[PDB]
């Protein structure tokens, strides 16, 4: 569970 | 910013509101400590030397390395089970040369998480009335961000607090949200252990906003049960158990979670009946309302709108329901035309004729 | 992400040892 890359 | 002060130690920063055009405004506050943790967010509680209210202040790292949508997203939502974001601010924070987002939100002493545990080291149930209350106002806080194509990707028993005096629920953590747009992919890897819908397990990257619904609907199992009803360590080992529940997927509901898993073949394994899952004195209500959403097929998962609707809620929209301790339920019936525009005609049901006025 | 390939080949073992 982490956001996505930029 | 900031800075030290006497009244107990006062801090004082230049904060902006969370509602309106920008306009900041010096806030003060006392009584700092730290009350809660996540995998991102370190929470204290302080209390406002204006009002003397108090508040939780997330202090996030802002990771520049990924996308940081917490605080444009909270920034857009009112609504009566989300909790109010009602102050940010940027300071220094501890490592050394970097930037940290503190975000001032109203203060909420439980969650569903805590409570339920409470309900298991007792070795009792969650009185269905408040599996009703809490899971209601889970849908309706979701009816409103999927309103405005707001995924929130992190529903789970410890992300939706409660003041358990009023039994008013409030999601928060938004941290893990997005505005899903279709056509654009999304990290696959997202969502909580025991609460990851199968198209996530598959590693689908073109997912929708009702894993948010499967996601409630292992909320209200777990509730039902007294443990989370899809544990494992890893995504075979949930997948497994998701099996174990609902048989082995179709090759046309794998289709519909992830196109490259349809030539497989996967050993058919039959499903086990919901009646038998649960408890004997499970209400059958809940036990088809579950079966709605822990569906594999993501658009065959209830709407969280539909769901409000639900006969499961039905005691809900009783003039003479009372809580157990005496108080009147939290307002319920309160739908804005922004939730309601999924589905119009369900204020039929959703308002009940005692509550138009 | 992870294989297609190997994710399904642990997921057909594993389900082969629960079927009943
Ligand atoms: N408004 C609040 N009031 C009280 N406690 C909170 C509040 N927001 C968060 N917490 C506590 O801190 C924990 C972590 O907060 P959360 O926003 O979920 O951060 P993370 O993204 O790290 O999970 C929550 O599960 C909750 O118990
Ligand atoms: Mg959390
Ligand atoms: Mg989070
Ligand atoms: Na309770």
């Amino acid at each position: 569970t982490a956001p996505s890359l930029s | 910013q900031m800075k030290v002060s006497r009244d107990s130690k006062v801090t004082t920063v230049v904060a902006t509101p969370g509602q309106g055009p920008d306009r900041p405004q010096e806030v003060s506050y006392t009584d700092t400590k730290v009350i809660g943790n996540g995998s991102f967010g370190v929470v204290y509680q302080a209390k406002l030397c204006d009002s003397g209210e108090l508040v939780a202040i997330k202090k996030v790292l802002q990771d520049k390395r990924f996308k940081n949508r917490e605080l444009q997203i909270m920034r857009k939502l009112d609504h009566c089970n989300i909790v109010r974001l009602r102050y940010f601010f940027y300071s220094s924070g501890e490592k050394k040369d970097e930037v940290y987002l503190n975000l001032v939100l109203d203060y909420v002493p439980e969650t569903v998480y805590r409570v339920a545990r409470h309900y298991s080291r007792a070795k009792q149930t969650l009185p269905v009335i408040y599996v009703k209350l809490y899971m209601y106002q889970l849908f309706r806080s979701l009816a409103y961000i999927h309103s405005f194509g707001i995924c929130h990707r992190d529903i789970k028993p410890q992300n939706l607090l409660l003041d358990p005096d009023t039994a008013v629920l409030k999601l928060c953590d938004f941290g893990s949200a997005k505005q899903l747009v279709r056509g654009e992919p999304n990290v696959s890897y997202i969502c909580s252990r025991y609460y990851r819908a199968p198209e996530l397990i598959f590693g689908a990257t073109d997912y929708t906003s009702s894993i948010d619904v499967w996601s409630a609907g292992c909320v209200l199992a777990e509730l039902l049960l007294g443990q989370p009803i899809f544990p494992g360590d890893s995504g075979v080992d949930q997948l497994v158990e998701i099996i174990k529940v609902l048989g082995t997927p179709t090759r046309e509901q794998i289709r519909e979670m992830n196109p490259n898993y349809t030539e497989f073949k996967f050993p058919q394994i039959k499903a086990h009946p919901w009646t038998k899952v649960f408890r004997p004195r499970t209400p059958p209500e809940a036990i088809a309302l579950c079966s709605r959403l822990l569906e594999y097929t993501p658009t065959a998962r209830l709407t969280p709108l539909e769901a409000c609707a639900h006969s499961f809620f039905d005691e809900l929209r009783d003039p003479n329901v009372k809580l157990p301790n005496g108080r009147d339920t939290p307002a319920l019936f309160n739908f804005t035309t922004q939730e309601l525009s999924s589905n119009p005609p369900l204020a039929t049901i959703l308002i009940p004729p005692h509550a138009r006025h | 992400l992870v294989e297609p390939q190997k994710f399904a080949e642990e997921l057909i073992h594993r389900l082969e040892a629960v079927q009943r």
